[PDB]
């Protein structure tokens, strides 16, 4: 871009582009932490400051050589910063889309935001020289998509902004990257643990935002819908690789799978993984492992992350 | 001072830094793997055995009515007088700490197979904090025998964390705690002798008094080089705690402990600056009521141990110690494993 | 440089006076080797070995991280 500007700029005599410090200083309006956001109530265990950026996605793990080794990189962002960033981005859009309803425009009431949280592994990224642990060669991003924006108005629900693209690559805005391996569970839990409690401390909260000259309320639902099957098997309770229990929906096993296959039904959450871990952990009823096992239904952990009971379409085709 | 290099199976994989050997009856068993159990071993603990320098780590079923407890990363060590084997809190492989307490027994032992039975218990009244890196032993004052605990490294209290600083660590309070185990009960008592923290350090038991000596603090960033010798007596009343300060402590932290003969210790291992590795052994010499530290000739190391950043390692019991070198980068088997002898 | 690497695999282990050696020996040695050249130079271990690990490599510093490993002295004013 500099090289173009520098170019066009000789050529023409005019200055048609903008000067690099021109454009990094344009750049801040968009970056998280420039826009000045109050919580009601204030988050648990979030900070309450308007000007937190890139921070390091370690949160402030220990490093020392008494303790256990880190080997990872990674840079995260605030959850309700890169909400309140997510939200002023699409500022005109919000209002064009609350137009278009033939609503109001300073109209104030909570909206009902709905965020899809995706969450995938990759392979193959090869490591740079440089200072810095011995990081091994895989990298886990962390995204999150806004699909849907809702306002309450008169009785009903109404709608205003509908993502059209959902799959593309223009929505799915990032917000903790780091280069480690997906496989490696200690690490995973370490550097993904403090998104999980600031997602829980504003899964029950108000955001209060100054919307366009006028202060707007918003409410947030989170759904982790963009895992795959190993993932969420890793993260969210049961067994890797092939087990007896297949499905992450239903307590079917295979045998039954391959007999009836017709008639089932939804079965399995994230509480109710908690309580049959307890279940594990605990053995109130004095059984072997084997029928424990039998019992508790195959999850032999403690999960972590309320993943939605979905299924991956495009996982699903490359499979079938 | 012999030094072995062992070889490992098709369980590489599955250990970790921060590891605890428990000897039963002459018989070495691992415990704190890395990552959740498995369809393969659902217990989690497993049969340490090293023949002609091969590992080989075969599963071990626990008991009908015992508890499947969770990889603790961190535990604190303690063997009871029926033979028995305590840990108590620790890192969840998830990385939250426990304040709960396990024991670990022999529920029946048949022909090349053992099964393990581990109880749970809830301690009452001055309940210690979770916590990890602290050290635990007990005592036999008046034929009474109890445990004492102290304080080592925890999250910052559940009302001053930030999730910018969520993993951030303080060290415990300089209490000390009275572990009472036939009963699950525990009274605080705060001694002025202890002032600041002190966390991964080795505790050495006796008739009645423990040396705590070296240890890590991180609130001056400093090593001490100071040993505390804690005599406890067991009257009809409240427990008398007294805390007094010895001359001619060492500056070591994460080191490992070892019971050669009777009365007689050895200490291997550590680290004496971040950046540096403790390359000498001290040989602790116990008695009636005296303490002589010495230096005995070091080990022949070799160049993967002294230019290595990182060792850990368990007690085996049997005047054996189990130390191992980070292998290489995942990309030998990412970890290589060492024995050493002590006589 | 690739032959320079293999030379620094077999000094830091003196094959000079040890004709005969395994297989183990030659990986520890391999490991060893380039533990210690990212600790020193932060150099990665890689299969194929580029030009930049060639430039890097042929450096003074190389023999001297290098060299602290080999016990004695004549393989270390060898090397240098
Ligand atoms: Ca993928
Ligand atoms: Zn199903």
């Amino acid at each position: 871009y500099h090289k173009m500007y520098r170019t066009v700029k000789a050529i023409t005599g005019r200055q048609i582009f903008q000067p690099l410090h021109a454009l990094r200083n344009a750049e801040k309006v968009l970056l998280p932490g420039y826009h000045p956001f109050e919580w009601q109530p204030p988050l648990k265990n979030v900070s309450s400051r308007t000007d937190v950026g890139i921070i390091d996605g370690l949160s402030g793990l220990a490093s020392s050589v008494d303790e256990y080794p880190v080997d990872t990189i990674a840079k995260r962002f605030r959850y309700d910063s890169a909400l309140v960033s997510a939200l002023m981005d699409m500022e005109e859009d919000i209002l064009e889309g609350m137009r278009s309803q033939d609503l109001d425009d300073y109209l104030n009431g909570p909206f009902t935001v709905v965020v899809k949280e995706s969450c995938d592994g990759m392979g193959d990224v090869s490591e740079k020289h440089g200072s810095g642990p011995a990081v091994p060669e895989k990298a886990v991003r962390f995204s999150f998509t806004v699909m849907r924006i809702t306002i309450e108005h008169g009785s009903q629900n109404v709608k205003v902004f509908e993502e059209p693209k959902p799959n593309s690559e223009l929505c799915c805005k990032p917000l903790c990257l780091m280069l480690a391996d997906e496989s490696d569970h200690e690490t995973l839990t370490a550097i993904l643990s403090p998104l999980i409690a600031e997602r829980e401390a504003m899964k029950s909260s108000e955001l209060t935002l100054e919307m366009g000259g006028i202060p707007r309320t918003f409410k947030f639902i989170f759904r982790g819908t963009g895992y795959d099957e190993k993932l969420v098997r890793e993260v969210e309770g049961l067994e890797a690789s092939g087990s007896v229990y297949i499905c992450t929906l239903c307590d079917t096993t295979r045998l039954e799978a391959s007999q009836n296959l017709v008639f089932h039904s939804i079965t399995r959450s994230h509480a109710e993984n908690l309580q049959r871990y307890e279940v594990w952990r605990s053995n109130p009823y004095h059984e072997s492992v084997e029928e424990l096992r039998d019992r508790v239904k195959g999850v032999s952990a403690k999960p972590f992350i309320e993943t939605v009971p979905s299924i991956d379409a495009l996982h699903c085709d490359i499979g079938n | 001072m012999s030094l072995q290099m062992v070889t490992v199976g098709h369980n590489i994989a599955l250990i970790q830094p921060g590891f605890s050997l428990m000897n039963f009856d002459g018989q070495v068993f691992f415990f704190g793997q890395k990552g959740w159990p498995k369809r393969s071993c659902p217990t989690g603990v497993f049969h340490f055995d090293i023949k002609q320098n091969h590992l080989k780590l075969k599963p071990a079923i626990f008991s009908k009515d015992s508890c499947y407890l969770p990889p603790l990363r961190y535990p604190a060590t303690c063997s009871y007088k029926k033979h028995q084997y305590i840990i108590h809190g620790g890192k969840t492989p998830n990385n939250e700490l426990s304040d709960k307490i396990y024991i670990m027994s022999v529920a029946c032992k048949n022909n090349k197979k053992v099964t393990f039975r581990c109880t749970e218990k809830d301690l009452v009244g001055d309940v210690p904090e979770p916590r990890y890196g602290h050290s635990i032993d007990v005592v036999y004052s008046r034929g009474k025998s109890m445990g004492v605990l102290f304080g080592g490294r925890s999250y910052m209290p559940s009302t001053q964390r930030t999730t910018e600083k969520w993993n951030s660590v303080a060290d415990c309070l300089p209490h000390v705690f009275l572990i009472d185990f036939e009963f699950g009960c525990a009274t605080s008592y705060i001694l002025p002798e202890l002032q600041d923290g002190l966390s991964f350090h080795v505790s050495i038991a006796r008739n009645d008094t423990v040396y705590i000596l070296g240890g890590h603090s991180l609130a001056s960033n400093i090593r001490p080089a100071n040993l505390y010798r804690i005599r406890v007596d067991l009257p009809l009343g409240t427990p008398a705690v007294n805390c007094t300060v010895l001359p001619g402590g060492i500056s070591v932290s994460s080191a490992i402990l070892t019971q050669t003969n009777n009365d007689e210790f050895v200490i291997v291992g550590g680290y004496q600056l971040e950046n540096q590795k403790r390359m000498v052994c001290s040989l602790v010499s116990l008695g009636d009521n005296t303490i002589e530290i010495s230096e005995m000739e070091t080990p022949d190391w070799t160049s993967d141990i002294k230019h290595s950043k990182i060792w850990f390692g368990s007690n085996m019991g049997n005047g054996t110690i189990f130390l191992g070198i980070p292998g290489d980068n995942k990309q030998s088997e990412a970890f290589y494993f060492y024995t050493l002898r002590c006589s | 440089a690739a032959e320079f690497y293999k030379i620094f695999q077999l000094e830091i282990g003196e094959v000079y006076k040890h004709p005969n050696a395994s297989k183990e020996e030659r990986k520890r040695w391999q490991a060893t080797l380039d533990k210690h050249l990212r600790k020193r130079m932060n150099l990665k271990p890689i299969m194929r070995m580029n030009g930049n690990f060639a430039r890097k490599l042929m450096t003074q510093e190389t023999v001297d991280a290098v060299c602290e490993l080999i016990p004695s002295e004549e393989r270390h004013e060898a090397l240098r």
